[PDB]
């Protein structure tokens, strides 16, 4: 594996380097490596395809070394360079799109494909080299057994969970209590409504709860938290519990009163926050969980008395709410965010491909569903896919 | 007949594609090529369900 | 080239004139058949060379290295075949033609063999020093196969405890290369391969035109290759068939360990010297399996490399322009006649 | 070739293993479907890509 | 040009590696590679500026070159060197914003620049070097007329368009029947209202579609699709199609029914989603329809009963709505997003200098207008522009 | 201080270059500056920690260098190589974390832990080299006096502030006219509301303005601005400006009429849009300032005209609003922004540690604290531990 | 690619330049260049066909070199040539036809057919040679990615479309008015109709307009513009929109009033005409407007004053027209026109042998529904199969 890397950036580093005009001393040090290749190479054959829609190619090696001789570089020495290139471009392509399409439950993390099995072998260890690339770096620590680490910007945490929990119903629907809620990728909406504006609550208060559980520790993320709901602050009429009916919701929208956020970590509180709006660092937790209240207003004005009366019917709807938007975070485990094409790389060549659906992921690769049961075999897959996606970007994209 | 030549249902359909409009070409004939197979045909001959 | 300075003295008068030297390149590919003639111009282009390389200078006494040699060689120790590793001598004289030898041979796109001598497992030894270096690709296949197998069995494999089954080749893939699939020791593993896939490589187009089949930086004077040619040797001592074998055996190894913070040297001397005559060669050069040989004594071999001492010489300037102008005239010749010839060939056809 | 008569709108062409998108023909269909054998497709591309 | 990139990529690894203390053998490939330049440079005059408010600064070239002795650096050093990059950095800011300005019809993707046109010279190429910054990297790949490629967090391919259709009015507006959508940037929100809440319609089903063509194709996208157009869930008075009047939009929410998300390329559907919330991969496509319709509620509670009488007046307003987002994708294409400054570094150059508007860019490189009309000049020039821009802030920022 | 960096890219580049199989010539002029390093160390001996919860452990060095001689890395070479570098990175870690939780009123901008302090000594600076990572780059050229710079994608540079403005008000809250917002981050949203509808207003127009001020200067900014605020076009029941009552807002959205933003610096118009929504580049700012206006409309089908009566009560309540995101900008001084993870890194670390309340930051680190009031010296800080974080992250995240 | 187009300017130069008589030296540049190919060919292996009703054939080398001896050339000489040209003929031609019917979406730029595939390979390179024929001139500096462009007469660019548009009409068809025309090829025909003679228009006056949006840029255009539209000047009955009934059309025609051609590319004048009927130059534009208008005349005798009443019925219905005509133009993408046989030759071949439809071209090459859709992969292929066609008819026509 880490082999398949160094193709890469040696290819990088050298469609890159190597150009009409500078000086050889520059890549003394790189062509020296490139060639070590070569060497290691041909007399070998592969084989590549024979999946789906994916076709079979074989590919041989038998090419000449390069000139360590000039001092500069002629025009014409590229083009004789870029030509080898090529070859080893549309190599790669298709021995990263092989590899990224095989499943594996037992061992769903080493390698797949006839093609790559073929490089762990230790004949070709002989090509390792600079393994700055972030996802090869964690790649390696995870083999050594050790802390590693990735970067997000609105990672994707959260399956898509959209629904309500009525804590007070009755068959008409005319006065409700309970939450609802929008949890998707990085961000989490819920609001919490008391047809009745608490008039017979204990000290006309109506407490809210919402709990989220990560499937997996979310480190350093840096949230937002912000009061109210936008997505449930309008009139709604929705499909009640079982189905076999329609309610009304018409939100009168409050300021969420005795607002507690707390970032937990099996059970412990690592982090809590008491009414603070804006910016907010949780440093390390697995679940979220957002307390928050409707608190009756003691003093109304007119226009607002007529709004809660004494007696039903309770035509406006007392609704509190929260948003909170995780815009960063780091995650010991690879997940889907909104920067990064991994997971659109790896769903696209297998769509690309018509690849029948494996026995490790999800029809489409669907990620509510992977996030949802993310189990140990579905990261090991999806870490090398992923990984071997990060290498296939450097070259193809 | 859009086709190589006159039988009901390719071009009776082709010509007569009477009651439509707001669209593209072929999907019209298609259409009303659509119309008689279908609903049509079966009462006749074909294969699985 | 730093070491060497540049600088005008006379000027020039709108009145100077030259005419063109006309060095167009081969026309006339010679390579693909004309064998019997590129023997020939190998030999030439070869003697020509030789008159060129520097000789050497500040060698460590003949008789001082060869009695420290006795001490550390063990020499009558059973073995019966006695005195055959020091017909080694002349060394004074053999590394000089050793060296000379070399370049030349390489320039001058010759290929060659090697008297070589079974026994004088030493001998052996400095081989692959010779491998470790000078592109194998011009060394007739035969010469290579000896000197190996030589190596390969009288050595390694068994000193090593490897292959107890010694080893049998045919004529196609290499003894000094398949060995590697077989053997477990990197150090050992990676001396195979690079001395297997060093190809002299064939290609270069350089200054304008000039095809002089070049070689690694690596080699260079990266030299490492050296380093690692040593490191490897470093962990060859022990068991298998009489004590009279290791002892004698790793012992002259370790003449050239020691000595390899020098033999490091000799890379970069070689490297420097061929990497600059180069230069200034006119005629393209395609590397050919010559129908001629060359003869070449692992004894000077032997001798040039744990006997050169912290010497340094180069090419004298004047040395080097002479070299130049000569392969040029003789350019200017061959394409020059190339025209009178053509000129009168197609007027005799109409 | 699944030539597809998408009643109504749409008609789409594939290469019956590795499907695809591709040139439907007004033409091509018009016989083709007169006189042969045909299918009640229970799944259709959409479903079925 | 590939020459200009050089020159930068010199100087930042410069006044990068060469620090009071380093050692030596960390830059000996690089010292070099520096020399090298000055020299190409010595005996060479510019000139740059001559258009608005941009002042014409000239330039002349006459060098030492730098010591090679010295395990490691002094001080002294330094400052010796400093002094000479310094009137490169002043050189190349000019030099990049005189041909930052500049647009041409015919080859608005050849040098334009009195400064440059003199570098695409063939004795300058001697300078080449180390092209790994991602634009140069995609500029190399595009000159051999191959297949490029870029990276955008929330790109920029939707010019604003705010709008509605109605598909069934009346003088009044009491009775309306139709979509009102934003498409801007990476997002659209599209609602479909009927004021009837499909009484008279087959099935009580009203049907609705929004189609948006991209400009340019997008592949390896990753959206986020969410029920709802937030945007359109409030009241509002709006001004009718003729502008003569204004009508009253009243919505009350209910969910999409038969959601079915099309992502197309050139006609043929390549990503078909139904009613699949949270996200999505799209992985090549210029256009996306959204179909999604609004049901009657088959059963209804009396106060959801009451909001959907059998006769006008028609009071409360039935509308559904979806929610989609480009959060990545790549593009052969460039493009503005919301993560890279090319776009406001070359929209600010042009202002802070009053560059006059030119025949190729819309007023005020105004991103709406130039997406809308995205001609291949256009293009051709913006990339020009943006690779310039992205030279520029390896040392400007 | 640029020495600690160093001791990172020396290790990345380290733990990265060095693998089983890689040709020692491509690390050649690497292997040379590490053993450099382990040199100047060796003998002296360093303390951390020593505050709070954070443990005082001894470091003490005793090193033998590295190889020379080879010429393809064995497995062996590495692991004795790994054992010395984890003593290394496990020492950063420590240094890093000691100087990240010190501060200083009067020079907050130099050294504070024993263990720094130390290496700003003269006998050390022999190891600086490779300055590529954005943020010690621009920590040179601040030392130097230039032009410094830095990229963030959605800036967090609005501290939170929700709250409203009631131009006419009276007891009952019947007839209000005024504005209320929410500032955010990189995000404003502001809307003006008149419950008359300008019924009696000049030329039936209500005038609003909404200024925000920045604490620090914004150049290169792409930002995102659109008509309507979905935040405030919902029902509300807010508390009056005394906090004695509550009042009741009931919007009903209008298109913002006459829309005007104009990016100020010093009082001065840099940049000004007139009504044009979608993606706008403000170039250089301190203060964003947005008027607009409603504008009664003039003709009104009876439903619209039923909402606006010619007498109180006034039950719908006119609202036009704008929404502005800043998608991306640069600064000239750190901020926390939706993709870096300095402000969590260094939050994250105090938090763990238990670190005391210092006379800088403020409790928390809290960031609306800390951009409210953005002294120089809370800068200085920020910066030199963003820039520790950042020193960090290379090697640990 | 490139290769092909010499082996026919070869065989060209060569079954013309190469007769019983002339003097060697007018041929000796020559004879050579052809040896040079013999040589690089023998030995090697070919095979084309196998598509459709195409035969299969396989073809070897093993020729003789030719006399660079005698001083004129006598006819046995020819005869023994041009034995060995004909069965190079009859390659290319099979050659040509074989790589004249595959098209490709992902790369419809590149070869397709094994034929050609292993021509593109590098030791066939050896070949090229005058490269003056128009349209490889034009594919070369396309690789370069530079400005391109081929020369037109009456060109293609209008996809057939014969339509009306009524602007006001009722159920009976007795007074309407719109317009009706005919866009195909080069020219575009337009009458703009109006059954009352501006009895009520504003001024006695009816404005009319047609724009015509061009797929691809025309440049340098020459063009003729003439008042009347003689295709909509006879009594017509024509279907109804709905197609339900037919109305009936009875044009009288008067000279169209202030007529205004613009010319506009991307939405900007780049030409305008009022009134000049004749020659006129378009130099760059993807769209033209036609504008005219019906002025009802002023004054009229009675048989004029008769055919326009006050009243319906409406008998004779006023029409006013024009007519243009592309006579020549550049366009840098490749187009059919009226005198190149690149079309006919593409459509031509893959007609005779049956080629099957493939995914790139509509079938039959239809030219209409190829210029309506005319996608980047269709312009690929297109000039592929164009430029191939171009280097067929050098030797076969
Ligand atoms: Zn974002």
């Amino acid at each position: 594996m880490d082999v398949l890397y160094s193709l890469s950036k040696t290819l990088k580093d050298a469609r890159d380097k190597i150009v009409e005009g500078t000086l050889y001393s520059n890549v003394s040090d790189l062509i020296q490596q490139f060639n070590q290749m070569i060497i290691t190479m041909n007399g070998n054959e592969f084989q590549t395809g024979g999946i789906g829609n994916l076709p079979i190619r074989n590919w041989n090696f038998d090419f000449g070394l390069l000139g360590t001789t000039l001092l500069n570089l002629d025009a014409n020495y590229v083009e004789t360079a870029r030509n080898t290139i090529d070859y080893f471009v549309d190599f790669v392509d298709n021995v990263c799109m092989d590899e990224m399409v095989r499943e594996s439950q037992r061992n769903g993390i080493a390698p797949q494909s006839d093609s790559l099995r073929k490089l762990s072998g230790i004949k070709f260890k002989r090509i390792n080299f600079d393994n700055s690339s972030e996802y090869i770096e964690n790649w390696n620590l995870q083999n050594r057994r050790q802390r590693t680490g990735f970067t997000f910007h609105k990672p994707n945490i959260f399956p898509y969970s959209a629904s309500f929990t009525l804590n007070r119903s009755q068959p008409a629907h005319d006065n409700l209590m309970g939450t609802m809620w929008l949890n998707a990728g990085s961000e989490i909406q819920v609001a919490g409504f008391d047809y009745s504006c608490a008039i017979n609550a204990p000290a006309n208060i109506q407490q809210f709860e919402h709990i989220v559980q990560l499937r997996r520790v979310l480190t350093t993320a840096t949230i937002t938290l912000l009061p109210d709901a936008e997505r449930f602050s309008f009139p709604r009429v929705i499909n009640s519990a079982d189905g076999a009916t329609t309610w009304y919701f018409n939100p009168v929208i409050l300021r969420p009163n005795n607002v507690e956020v707390e970032f937990l970590l099996n059970g412990q509180i690592i982090n809590t926050y008491q009414a603070r709006f804006g910016t907010i660092i949780a440093r390390n937790f697995d679940t979220i969980r957002l307390s928050f209240q409707l608190m009756r207003p003691p003093n109304m004005t007119p226009a607002v008395a007529a709004l809660f009366p004494n007696a039903q019917p309770f035509e406006h709807h007392a609704t509190v709410g929260l948003t909170l938007r995780i815009e960063s975070a780091v995650c010991e485990s690879v997940l889907a965010d909104a920067s990064k094409t991994m997971l659109a790389n790896v769903t696209s060549v297998r769509q690309e491909y018509a690849i029948p659906v494996g026995p490790v992921f999800p029809p489409g690769m669907n990620w509510t569903d992977l996030i949802t049961n993310y189990s140990p075999s579905r990261e090991d897959n999806l870490q090398r896919v992923f990984t071997v996606a990060s290498i296939r970007s450097m070259l193809v994209k | 007949s859009v086709g190589s030549s006159a039988s009901a249902w390719t071009d009776v359909s082709t010509q007569i594609t009477d009651v439509s409009s707001s669209v593209s070409s072929i999907s019209t004939q298609t259409s009303t090529i659509s119309r008689r197979l279908r609903l049509k045909e079966m009462a006749t001959q074909t294969e699985g369900m | 080239d730093v070491n060497y300075i540049l600088n005008m003295d006379r000027n020039l008068p709108s009145t100077a004139r030259y005419i063109r030297p006309n060095l167009l390149q081969d026309r006339l590919n010679l390579h693909d058949n004309f064998e019997s003639l590129w023997d020939t111009i190998t030999t030439s282009n070869y003697i020509l060379a030789r008159s060129v390389v520097p000789d050497l200078k500040e060698l460590v006494s003949t008789e001082a290295q060869i009695q420290k040699m006795s001490q550390d060689l063990q020499l009558e120790a059973l073995t019966i075949q006695s005195e055959t590793q020091f017909l080694t001598g002349i060394n004074s004289q053999a590394a000089n033609d050793c060296f000379k030898t070399l370049i030349a041979a390489m320039l001058s796109q010759r290929t060659m063999s090697l008297d070589f001598v079974t026994t004088n497992y030493m001998s052996l030894i400095s081989g692959m020093w010779l491998l470790t270096v000078v592109p194998n690709d011009m060394f007739i296949r035969e010469s290579l196969v000896a000197c190996q197998l030589a190596i390969i069995n009288t050595i390694i494999y068994p000193a090593f405890g490897m292959q107890r089954m010694h080893y049998r080749n045919g004529d196609p893939q290499t003894p000094f290369q398949i060995a590697e699939q077989q053997i477990q020791n990197f150090q050992v593993a990676n001396w195979l391969h690079f001395v297997n896939n060093n190809q002299f490589r064939q290609v270069v187009i350089d200054g304008v035109l000039n095809q002089v089949l070049n070689d690694n930086i690596r080699n260079g004077h990266v030299v490492n290759q050296l380093m690692e040619a040593l490191m490897q040797l470093s962990r060859q001592q022990f068991p298998t068939m009489p004590v009279d074998y290791k002892r004698s055996i790793q012992r002259g190894i370790l003449l050239l360990s020691n000595r390899l913070g020098q033999l490091v040297d000799l890379t970069r001397l070689l490297a420097y010297n061929y990497e600059t005559l180069m230069a200034c060669i006119t005629m393209n050069m395609q590397h050919v399996q010559t129908l001629t040989t060359e003869k070449l004594q692992l004894t000077s071999v032997t001798s040039l490399c744990m006997l050169i001492g912290n010497a340094t010489v180069i090419p004298s300037p004047q040395t080097l322009f002479h070299y130049y102008n000569v392969n040029v005239n003789f350019h200017s010749n061959y394409n020059e006649r190339i025209n009178d010839a053509v000129a009168i060939i197609t007027a005799a056809n109409r | 070739e699944v030539f597809e008569a998408g009643t109504d709108g749409r008609f789409f062409a594939y290469r019956v293993e590795t499907f695809d998108e591709i040139p439907f023909d007004v033409q091509k269909f018009a016989d083709l479907v007169t006189d042969s054998p045909v299918i009640s497709a229970i799944i259709d591309f959409k479903t079925l890509k």
